[PDB]
C-alpha cells in the first residue's frame, strides 16, 4: 500500500507554519522597536501613537497559528502521498509569504516612525504602505485553504 | 471614591454582553436542544441506544448556562456599585 | 459645475481699507490674488508696518514662552476680539514694551543665583585641593589625571542625590565633588590647567590646619546660608509680576489679526494714482452680495465716505474649487480630496462613495454578531455628540474616530444586513430549520441502508440528486453548510464569481461617467474617437465573461456534472484562439463566429485611439497654415497605459474574496480554539471557568479582528474606491479655497 | 564577505566533489547506475506539481515585498520635507502588488488538473502524466521567476521616480513609460506559464 | 541586479531622502541676483525669511550685526548635521565621522597656533567651529612639547592614528605647525581614500575624482606657498599627498620647482589644469588662483549628484552648502562698506 515515508512530508509542513511566518514578524516588531527609541526623546507624546506598526506586525503571526491548528488535525496515519505533499505546499507558502510581509512592514515601520518624528503630516501617509505589507501574507494564507481542498 | 468609572465602564460593558450571550446560548441549548449544526460538542461516546440520552445530557450541558452568566448577573451589580462611589 | 464665477475684481482705495480687509476677512468669503511683476519682498509700500508686527509678535512670543516656563496657564474663555484698526495700537506695544523691560531686570537678578549655588559647594567640603565638576565628565577627567600625572597623585569622589540647579539654564543637572591630594608644588601648578578644563572655579584655598578650617568654613557657611535666605525675596516680586500675563492674551490675538491684514495689504495693488488700489479677489458667485454687506460695514467705520464698489471682470486663467459640505457629509469629502484635488467643473464623487463604502465594507465584512457590535460602538459615540464637543480630549485616535462616526455607523448597520445574508453570525449560522436536504426513507429508497457502522470511521460524501432532494433557500445562503466538511470549496467558488462580478459591475459605473464631462465640456474630438472605443473594448472583453458565467450558473443541470465545461479554459482559448477539436465541449450553440467576432472587433478597436486623432489635429493646424510627434506620444502612452492598466484592475479585485475567506476563517478559529473548551461535563463549578473563557475570548476578538483588521479592510476599500474607481475619468488638477477667515 | 566565506566555500567544494565523482564514475565503466530515468521515474510526480504550485506565489510574494519595501523608504523619506508627494506616488506600490495578483491567480489556474491516482510503478503511470507534472512544475517555477523580476525591476525604477519627483514638480508625467516597460516582462512571464501548462490532462 | 543598488535603501533611505530634500535649498541664480539688491542688513534678513531658509533671526538683534548673521547660520549648519548624524547606523556613521575628522584638525591647529602666542589663552573657544568639538578641545593648552599634544589627543581623538608615527619632535615653535597642518591633513586623504575605494561600487567612482582633485589642489598649494620661505625642498618633497593624478611629476617635476614659470610648465602639461591656470592669469583685474580653485571645487560637487544610490551626496552636500555661507557674508560684507564695486565677484552655484 502506501509508503511509510509518507507521514514525514505533510508534518513538516506544520512546522513550516510556525517557523517561517514566526520569523518574519519577529523581525519586524525588533526594528519598529529601534524607531521608537529614537523617536522617543524629541516627540515624547506619540508613543502611544507608534502602538500600530508593532501590532500589524503581530498579526502575521496569528495567521500562522491557524494554519498550523488546521493541518494538526488532517493528520492521519494513513494518508497518501497526494495529501502529504498538498500540506507541505500549502505550508510552505503561507510561512515564506508571511516572512516576506514582515522584512517589508520592518523597514517600512522603521520609516515610518522617523517620518512621522518631523512630520505630523505624514503619519496617514505611512499607515497606507502599512495595510500593502499586511495584506502579502492574506495571499499566503489564501492558497492554504485552496489545498485543504484540492 | 473607591474604583472610579474612569477603569471600570469598559467592566460594564463587557459584562452586559456577557449576561446576554450567556442568556442566549442557554436559551438556544435548552429550548432548541442545540441542533447538532449549532453544537458539535457533546458529552459522551456510546450513543447506540436511543434519542433519550442526547437530549436529557444537552439539557445537562444547557443547564451549566446558570453560574457562567449567574456570575456576571452579580459582577455588574457590583462594577455599577463601585462606578457609583463618586 | 461646483461653481460659476469667482475670479473678480472689487476693490478700491479708502483712507481706511485696514477695517474694509478685517470685515471683509471676518466674513470669510474672499481669496486674494496680485504681484504679477514679482517686484520684490525687501521693497514693498506697506515693508515698514510688517516689520514693526514682526517684532512685536516676536517680542510677546519671548514673555508667552518665559511664562510658560513658570508654569502659569492662560485663560481661553475669552471672546473674539475687535481689531485694532488706528495706529495707536503701536504706542501700545509701547506700554507692553515696559511689561517686558521689567522682566529683564529679573534675569539680571538671576545671576545672583550664581552666589547661592558658590556657598552650596561649600556645605559638601565639610567631607590638597577639592572642587566640583559634572558628573557624566567624571572617566574623561580621571583618565586625563592619569596620563598628566602618572599617579604621583590621588582622586576621590563623592556626589549629592538631590539634583543641583542651573545658575545659566536653570536645570537641574547632575554635579559631583572631587578631592585631589599630590606631593609637591609643580603639581599643585601643573593640575589647575587641567581641572579648568572641567569647570569648578569655587575652592576654599587651604589657610588653616583641618579643626580651625572646617570651623571657619562652617560658621562662614551658616552665616551666608542665612544672608541667601534673607536676600531671595526678589521671588515674590517676580510672581507678581508674572500673574500679569493672562491680560493682553486677547491682544496677541488681535495683533496677529492686523498683522495677516497689514501682510494682505502688502500683496494689494502696487498703483497708487489717482487713489486706486484695486486687488484682485476670489470669491464665489452665490456670495456675491454677502461681499457688499462687508462693505457696508467698512463704511461704518473708514470715515471716506464713497462707494467702494466695482464691476466684476471675466478671466482666461483658471479658477479654483469649492466644496459647501453639511454635518454629514464632511467626513466623505475628507476622504475624497485626501484623494486629490479636482479640476474645475468636474463630477463630485461624493454621493456615490458615501454609500459605496459601507456596501463595499459589508462585501469584505460578511459577519452579523461584529455588525451588532460596531453599530453599538458608532452608537456610543453619537450619542454623546454634545458632552464631547463640549470636553477637553487628547486622544488623537479618538479624534480621527470620532471624524469618522458617520462611515463607522454606515459600515456597521450594512455589515449587520451582509453578514445576516452571509449566514455567519459569530462562526455559526442561523438556522430558520428550513433544511431540506435529507430524511430517512428517503436516504434508504436510493439504496443507502445502516452503512454508518463503516462509516465511524470514514466521512462519505453522498452524491446528489437521488431524485428526491433539492431547494433553494430564500434567507440568504442554506445553513446546513456550517457543519459540512467540503462547505470550503463551494463557499469559495462562490466568493469567487461574487467577487469578480461586483468588480465589473462596479468598474462600469466607475467608467461610465466620462460621458457626460466630455459632452459638457464641449470637445467633440474626445468623446467620437474617445470613450467610445474603451467602453466598446471594455464591454466586447468583460461582459463576455459576465454572460457565460450566468450561462454556466443556470443552464448545466446537475445531471450533467461530467462533461460540464471550465470557464477560466475557454476564456484562455479565446485569448490564445487555440481551436482544439476535443477535450472540451463549445459551451453553447454557435460559439465559434461570435466568440471569434468579438475578439476581432475588440482587437480591431485598439488602433482607433492608437493613431486616428492626432492625424485629424495635423489636418486642421496644416489647414490653418504644435509638435505633432509629442501628440501621438502623448496619446499613444495614454492607450496602451488604458489597456495594461485596465487589465490590472480587473485583475485586482479579488481581494474581496481574499477578506471575505480570512475573515471567515478567523472567525471559525476563534470560536473552535478557546471558548469551544466551555463545553464540558462539570456540575457545579462549570459556568465559574466559562466566566472567565468568555471573558478570555470577548477580549481576544475585540484585540485581533474588531480593531486593526477591520482597519486594513476598511483602508483596502479606500484604495478601491481611489484607484481602479477614479483612474478612469477623474483627472485631479485643480486648487481648493485658502479662505480669508480669520484664525 | 563578513559570512559571505561560508557560502562561497560551500558553492566550491560541492561543485569540486560533483567534478570528482562524476570522473570517478566515468573512467570506472560504472555509468550504467547513473540511471537519469530512476531518479526521474520512481520519484512521485506529486512532488513536482506541488513544488510548482508553491513556488508559483512564493516567488511573486517575495518580488512584490521587495518593491513596497525599496519604493516605501523613499517615498516616505521624501516626503518629510515635501508633503505633496506623498499621495501622488502611489501608482508605483499599485504596479509592485499587480504582480502578487498575477501569481494568485496564476496559483489558481495551476491548482485545477491535479487528479489522484493509484499507479506505483512507472509503466502505470504513464507519459501523460509524467509529462503533466514536469510542464506545470516548469510554468510554476517561470511564472515565480518572472514576476520576481519584474517586482526587483519596478520597484527600483519607482524609488528613482519617487526620489526625483520631490524636486520637480513637472517631472511624474515622463517617468511612468518605464514602469510600464517594467510591467510588460511581468504579463509576458504569465503568458508563456499558460502556454506552457495550456495541455495538461492528468489523471 | 546591479552590484550595489538592491540593498542601499533597507537602512539608508530615510536619511537619503532627507539630505536630497535639504539640497533643494541652494539658491539658484535668480535670488542671488535679487539679494544683490539690498539696501541694509534688515533687508537681507527680510529677503532671508521667504527663501528656504527661514525664521533664523527672531532674536532680540536690534543692532543686527555681521557677527550675528554668520553664527546663526553656522549654528544651522551644525543642528543640521547633528541631527543628520545621530540617526545613522555603523558605516555611514564612519562616514559622517570621516567627514568630521578635518574640522576637529582644523580646530586643534587654530588652538595651539592661539595659545603659541600666549596673549590669549582662554578665549579662543568662540572662533573654533563647533562642528569640530571633542571631549579634549582644552588639553591643547598644556602641550608645551608635540609629544604632549600626543599624549593629550591619543587616547580619546581618533586623530592619533592620523599622525602616530609620522611625527618625532621635542620642541614647539611656530614654524613646525605649518608641518602638522600637512602632514595631518596628508594621512586624512590617504586614509579617506583608502576607506572610499573599500567601500566599494558606486561610492567609489561617484567620489573618487573629488578626492583626486582636492589632492591636486593641496599639492599645487603647498607647492606655490613655499616658494621664498625658509622650508626645504626634501619636506615640501615630504608632504604631497599620494592620491592624485600627479604621482609621477609630483615627486619628480614639482619638487624641482622655484618660481610661477616652472609650475606653468609642469601644469599645462594636463588639458584641465592647463585651463585653470591659463584662467587665473594673475593680472590684477583677474582672480587669483584660489578662486579658480573654488570654482573647479563647486563645479565637481554639482556634478558629483546625479547618481542615485551614491554615499557621497552626504558628503558632497555638506561642503557645497558650506560655500554657500561664504557667499552670503560676502554679500553682506558689501552692505557694511556701503558700495558695490566688488558685489559680483560671487562664485554662482547651480
Amino acid at each position: 500500500n502506501n509508503p511509510e515515508y509518507s507521514s514525514f512530508f505533510g508534518v513538516m509542513g506544520a512546522s513550516s507554519a510556525m517557523v517561517f511566518s514566526a520569523m518574519g514578524a519577529a523581525y519586524g516588531t525588533a526594528k519598529s522597536g529601534t524607531g521608537i527609541a529614537a523617536m522617543s526623546v524629541m516627540r515624547p507624546e506619540l508613543i502611544m501613537k507608534s502602538i500600530i506598526p508593532v501590532v500589524m506586525a503581530g498579526i502575521i503571526a496569528i495567521y500562522g497559528l491557524v494554519v498550523a491548528v488546521l493541518i494538526a488535525n488532517s493528520l492521519t496515519d494513513g494518508i497518501t502521498l497526494y495529501r502529504s505533499f498538498l500540506q507541505l505546499g500549502a505550508g510552505l507558502s503561507v510561512g515564506l509569504s508571511g516572512l516576506a510581509a514582515g522584512f517589508a512592514i520592518g523597514i517600512v515601520g522603521d520609516a515610518g516612525v522617523r517620518g512621522t518624528a518631523q512630520q505630523p503630516r505624514l503619519f496617514v501617509g505611512m499607515i497606507l504602505i502599512l495595510i500593502f505589507a499586511e495584506v502579502l501574507g492574506l495571499y499566503g494564507l489564501i492558497v492554504a485553504l485552496i489545498l485543504s481542498t484540492k | 471614591l473607591c474604583c472610579g468609572p474612569k477603569l471600570a465602564a469598559c467592566g460594564i460593558v463587557l459584562s452586559a454582553w456577557g449576561v446576554i450571550m450567556l442568556i442566549m446560548l442557554g436559551i438556544f441549548f435548552n429550548v432548541h436542544s442545540a441542533v447538532l449544526i449549532e453544537d458539535v460538542p457533546f458529552t459522551e461516546k456510546d450513543f447506540e441506544n436511543g434519542p433519550q440520552n442526547i437530549y436529557n445530557l444537552y439539557e445537562q450541558v444547557s443547564y451549566n448556562c446558570f453560574i457562567a452568566a449567574g456570575l456576571y448577573l452579580l459582577l455588574g451589580g457590583f462594577s455599577f456599585c463601585q462606578v457609583r462611589l463618586n | 459645475r461646483s461653481e460659476e464665477m469667482t475670479l473678480a475684481q472689487l476693490f478700491l482705495q479708502s483712507e481706511a481699507a485696514y477695517c474694509c480687509v478685517s470685515e471683509l476677512g471676518e466674513l470669510g468669503k474672499v481669496q486674494f490674488r496680485d504681484l504679477n511683476p514679482d517686484v520684490n519682498v525687501f521693497q514693498r509700500k506697506f515693508v515698514n508696518e510688517v516689520r514693526r508686527c514682526e517684532e512685536m509678535d516676536r517680542k510677546l512670543r519671548f514673555v508667552e514662552k518665559e511664562i510658560r516656563k513658570a508654569n502659569i496657564p492662560i485663560m481661553d474663555t475669552g471672546e473674539n476680539p475687535e481689531v485694532p484698526f488706528p495706529r495707536d495700537m503701536i504706542d501700545l506695544e509701547a506700554n507692553f514694551e515696559k511689561i517686558e523691560n521689567e522682566l529683564k531686570e529679573i534675569n539680571t537678578n538671576q545671576e545672583a543665583l550664581k552666589r547661592n549655588f558658590l556657598e552650596l559647594t561649600e556645605l559638601k567640603f565639610i567631607l590638597f585641593v577639592a572642587g566640583v565638576i559634572n558628573r557624566e565628565r567624571i572617566p574623561t577627567f580621571e583618565r586625563m589625571l592619569w596620563r598628566v600625572c602618572r599617579g604621583n597623585v590621588f582622586l576621590r569622589q563623592a556626589e549629592i542625590e538631590n539634583p543641583l540647579e542651573d545658575p545659566v539654564t536653570g536645570d537641574y543637572v547632575h554635579k559631583s565633588v572631587f578631592i585631589i591630594f599630590f606631593q609637591g608644588d609643580q603639581l599643585k601648578n601643573r593640575v589647575k590647567k587641567i581641572c579648568e578644563g572641567f569647570r569648578a572655579s569655587l575652592y576654599p584655598c587651604p589657610e588653616t590646619p583641618q579643626e580651625r578650617k572646617e570651623m571657619a568654613s562652617g560658621v562662614n557657611t551658616r552665616i551666608d546660608d542665612l544672608q541667601m535666605v534673607l536676600n531671595q525675596t526678589e521671588d515674590h516680586r517676580q510672581r507678581v509680576l508674572q500673574a500679569a500675563a493672562k491680560n493682553i492674551r486677547v491682544w496677541f490675538i488681535k495683533v496677529r489679526k492686523m498683522k495677516a491684514i497689514y501682510h494682505t495689504l502688502n500683496l494689494c495693488n502696487i498703483d497708487v494714482t489717482q487713489k486706486c488700489l484695486i486687488a484682485e479677489v476670489w470669491c464665489p458667485v452665490t456670495d456675491l452680495d454677502s461681499i457688499q454687506f462687508a462693505l457696508r460695514r467698512g463704511t461704518e467705520h473708514s470715515g471716506s465716505t464713497v462707494p467702494s464698489i466695482l464691476n466684476r471682470m471675466q478671466t482666461n486663467q483658471t479658477p479654483p474649487t469649492y466644496n459647501k459640505t453639511n454635518k454629514f457629509t464632511h467626513g466623505f469629502q475628507n476622504i475624497v480630496d485626501a484623494y486629490g484635488i479636482g479640476t474645475y467643473r468636474e463630477i463630485n464623487p461624493a454621493p456615490y462613495t458615501v454609500i459605496t463604502f459601507p456596501f463595499l465594507f459589508a462585501v469584505m465584512f460578511g459577519d452579523f454578531g461584529h455588525g451588532i457590535l460596531m453599530t453599538l460602538f458608532a452608537v456610543w459615540m453619537v450619542l454623546r455628540e454634545s458632552r464631547i464637543l463640549s470636553q477637553k480630549h487628547e486622544n488623537e485616535m479618538f479624534s480621527m474616530v470620532f471624524s469618522g462616526r458617520y462611515i463607522i455607523l454606515l459600515m456597521g448597520l450594512f455589515s449587520i444586513y451582509t453578514g445576516l445574508i452571509y449566514n455567519d453570525c459569530f462562526s455559526k449560522s442561523l438556522n430558520i430549520f428550513g433544511s431540506s436536504w435529507s430524511v430517512r426513507p428517503m436516504f434508504t429508497q436510493g439504496n443507502w441502508t445502516e452503512e454508518t457502522l463503516l462509516g465511524s470511521s470514514v466521512l462519505q460524501l453522498n452524491p446528489a440528486i437521488p431524485g428526491v432532494f433539492g431547494g433553494p433557500y430564500p434567507f440568504g445562503i442554506d445553513p446546513i453548510w456550517n457543519i459540512a466538511t467540503n462547505k470550503l470549496t463551494f463557499l469559495n467558488s462562490f466568493k469567487m464569481k461574487m467577487s469578480v462580478i461586483l468588480g465589473i459591475i462596479h468598474m462600469l459605473f466607475g467608467v461610465s461617467l466620462s460621458l457626460f464631462n466630455h459632452i459638457y465640456f464641449k470637445k467633440p474630438l474626445n468623446i467620437y474617437f474617445g470613450f467610445i472605443p474603451e467602453i466598446i473594448f471594455m464591454s466586447s472583453l468583460f461582459g463576455y465573461l459576465v454572460i457565460l458565467i450566468f450561462y454556466k450558473w443556470t443552464a448545466y443541470d446537475a445531471h450533467s456534472s461530467r462533461n460540464a465545461p471550465s470557464l477560466l479554459i475557454h476564456f484562455i482559448n479565446m485569448f490564445l484562439f487555440s481551436y482544439p477539436e476535443s477535450g472540451n465541449a463549445m459551451l453553447y450553440s454557435g460559439q465559434k463566429g461570435i466568440q471569434c467576432f468579438l475578439i476581432v472587433v475588440a482587437m480591431l478597436c485598439v488602433p482607433w485611439m492608437l493613431l486616428f486623432k492626432p492625424l485629424i489635429l495635423r489636418h486642421q493646424y496644416l489647414r490653418k497654415k504644435f509638435d505633432f510627434g509629442d501628440t501621438m506620444v502623448h496619446q499613444a502612452i495614454h492607450t496602451i497605459e488604458y489597456c495594461l492598466g485596465c487589465i490590472s484592475n480587473t485583475a485586482s479585485y479579488l481581494r474581496l474574496w481574499a477578506l471575505s475567506l480570512a475573515h471567515a476563517q478567523l472567525s471559525e478559529v476563534l470560536w473552535t480554539m478557546v471558548i469551544h473548551i466551555g463545553l464540558h461535563v462539570r456540575s457545579l463549578a462549570g459556568g465559574l471557568g466559562l466566566f472567565f473563557i468568555f471573558a478570555a475570548f470577548a477580549t481576544l476578538t475585540v484585540a485581533i479582528l474588531l480593531i486593526m483588521e477591520g482597519l486594513s479592510a476598511f483602508l483596502h476599500a479606500l484604495r478601491l474606491h481611489w484607484v481602479e474607481f477614479q483612474n478612469k475619468f477623474y483627472t485631479g488638477t485643480g486648487f481648493k479655497f485658502l479662505p480669508f477667515s480669520f484664525e | 564577505t563578513g559570512l559571505e566565506l561560508l557560502y562561497l566555500g560551500i558553492f566550491v567544494a560541492f561543485w569540486a566533489c560533483m567534478v570528482v565523482v562524476g570522473i570517478c564514475y566515468t573512467i570506472f565503466d560504472l555509468g550504467f547506475r547513473f540511471d537519469v530515468a530512476w531518479f526521474l521515474t520512481e520519484t512521485s510526480p506529486f512532488m513536482w506539481s506541488n513544488l510548482g504550485i508553491g513556488l508559483a506565489i512564493s516567488l511573486s510574494v517575495v518580488g512584490a515585498a521587495w518593491g513596497i519595501y525599496i519604493t516605501g523608504s523613499s517615498i516616505i523619506g521624501g516626503g518629510v520635507k515635501a508633503p505633496r508627494i506623498k499621495t501622488k506616488n502611489l501608482v508605483s506600490i499599485i504596479f509592485c502588488e499587480a504582480v502578487a495578483i498575477y501569481g494568485i491567480i496564476m496559483a489558481i489556474v495551476i491548482s485545477n488538473m491535479a487528479e489522484p491516482f493509484s499507479a506505483t510503478e512507472p509503466k502505470a503511470i504513464g507519459h501523460r502524466n509524467y509529462h503533466a507534472g514536469y510542464s506545470m512544475f516548469g510554468a510554476g517555477l517561470t511564472v515565480g521567476l518572472s514576476n520576481l523580476f519584474c517586482g526587483v525591476c519596478v520597484g527600483i525604477v519607482g524609488s528613482g521616480a519617487a526620489l526625483a519627483d520631490a524636486q520637480n514638480p513637472s517631472l511624474f508625467v515622463k517617468i511612468l513609460i518605464v514602469e510600464i516597460f517594467g510591467s510588460a516582462i511581468g504579463l509576458f512571464g504569465v503568458i508563456v506559464a499558460i502556454l506552457q501548462t495550456s495541455r495538461v490532462k492528468m489523471g | 541586479s546591479f552590484f550595489p543598488e538592491l540593498y542601499f535603501n533597507v537602512d539608508n533611505g530615510y536619511l537619503e531622502g532627507l539630505v536630497r530634500g535639504l539640497k533643494a535649498g541652494v539658491l539658484s541664480q535668480a535670488d542671488y541676483l535679487n539679494l544683490v539688491q539690498c539696501e541694509t542688513l534688515e533687508d537681507l534678513k527680510l529677503h532671508l525669511q521667504s527663501t528656504d531658509y527661514g525664521n533664523f533671526l527672531a532674536n532680540e538683534a536690534s543692532p543686527l550685526t555681521v557677527s550675528v548673521i554668520d553664527d546663526k547660520l553656522k549654528e544651522k549648519m551644525v543642528v543640521e548635521f547633528r541631527h543628520m548624524r545621530n540617526h545613522a547606523y555603523e558605516p555611514l556613521a564612519s562616514f559622517l565621522d570621516f567627514i568630521t575628522y578635518s574640522y576637529m584638525i582644523d580646530n586643534v591647529i587654530l588652538l595651539i597656533t592661539g595659545t603659541l602666542h600666549q596673549r590669549s589663552i582662554a578665549e579662543l573657544v568662540p572662533k573654533c567651529h563647533p562642528l569640530g568639538s571633542f571631549e579634549q578641545m582644552e588639553a591643547v593648552n598644556i602641550a608645551q612639547t608635540p609629544a604632549e599634544l600626543y599624549n593629550a589627543i591619543l587616547v580619546d581623538t581618533p586623530l592619533a592614528a592620523f599622525f602616530q608615527d609620522c611625527i618625532s619632535e621635542q620642541d614647539l615653535d611656530e614654524m613646525n605647525i605649518e608641518i602638522i597642518r600637512n602632514t595631518l591633513y596628508k594621512a586624512y586623504l590617504e586614509s579617506f581614500y583608502k576607506f572610499c575605494t573599500l567601500l566599494g561600487g558606486t561610492t567609489a567612482d561617484a567620489m573618487c575624482p573629488i578626492l583626486e582633485f582636492e589632492a591636486d589642489r593641496r599639492a599645487f598649494i603647498i607647492t606655490i606657498n613655499s616658494f621664498g620661505t625658509e622650508l626645504s625642498k626634501e619636506d615640501r618633497a615630504k608632504l604631497f599627498p599620494h592620491c592624485g593624478r600627479l604621482y609621477p611629476e609630483g615627486l619628480a617635476q614639482l619638487a624641482r620647482a622655484d618660481d610661477y614659470e616652472q609650475v606653468k610648465n609642469v601644469a599645462d602639461y594636463y588639458p584641465e589644469y592647463k585651463l585653470l591656470f591659463e584662467g587665473a592669469g594673475s593680472n590684477p583685474g583677474d582672480k587669483t588662483l584660489e578662486d579658480r580653485f573654488f570654482e573647479h571645487e563647486v563645479k565637481l560637487n554639482k556634478l558629483a549628484f546625479l547618481n542615485q544610490f551614491h554615499f557621497g551626496v552626504f558628503y558632497a552636500f555638506v561642503k557645497l552648502k558650506e560655500q554657500e555661507c561664504r557667499n552670503i557674508v560676502w554679500i553682506a560684507e558689501c552692505i557694511a562698506q556701503r558700495h558695490r564695486a566688488k558685489i559680483d565677484n560671487y562664485i554662482p552655484i547651480f
